[PDB]
C-alpha cells in the first residue's frame, strides 16, 4: 500500500544516443547591440 | 495622427541614442547597454523639417489601434 | 462499501511535461487606455 502511486512504475529506455541539442544553434553570429 | 511628437532612436552600432523632437537633432552617447553619464556634452542640431521625420508603416489599419503584425497571430497555429 | 464510487479509481499519467501554457500570451503591448 506505501509504494508510490499504483505499483505501476515505469523505466525510461533509451536507442542508445547521448543527444546534442546544439549543432545548429551557436553557428548564429551576433549582427545587433549586444542585448 | 500623421507623426509622431516625441522619438526615441538607438542606433545599430549601440553607440548614439538619439531624441527626434520638432525642430532639433537630439545625439546621446551609448558607451554600455544601460549607463547615461551626464558628463556628456549633448548635440543639438536645427536641421528643420518641422514635425518629428518619422513614417509609420501600420500593417494592418484598425479603429481603436491595436496594431499587430503577420507573425504574432498565427503564433498557436505554427 | 465505504470506499468512494464504484473502487474504479484512476491514476492521472503524464508524459513528463511541465507545461508553460502562458508562451505567446505576454508579448502583446497596451494599445489602449489602460482599462
Amino acid at each position: 500500500r506505501f509504494k508510490r502511486s499504483g505499483g505501476l512504475m515505469t523505466v525510461s529506455t533509451s536507442r542508445g544516443e547521448e543527444g546534442r541539442p546544439w549543432a545548429g544553434k551557436t553557428a548564429y553570429i551576433r549582427y545587433g547591440d549586444g542585448l | 495622427d500623421e507623426y509622431p511628437k516625441y522619438a526615441l532612436e538607438l542606433a545599430n552600432n549601440g553607440k548614439t541614442v538619439r531624441l527626434y523632437t520638432d525642430t532639433d537633432y537630439y545625439e546621446l552617447r551609448m558607451p554600455s547597454p544601460g549607463n547615461f553619464p551626464n558628463e556628456q556634452v549633448i548635440k543639438k542640431v536645427h536641421h528643420g523639417v518641422g514635425v518629428c521625420p518619422f513614417v509609420r508603416y501600420v500593417n494592418m489599419m484598425d479603429l481603436d489601434g491595436f496594431t499587430m503584425g503577420e507573425v504574432e497571430y498565427l503564433v498557436p497555429v505554427a
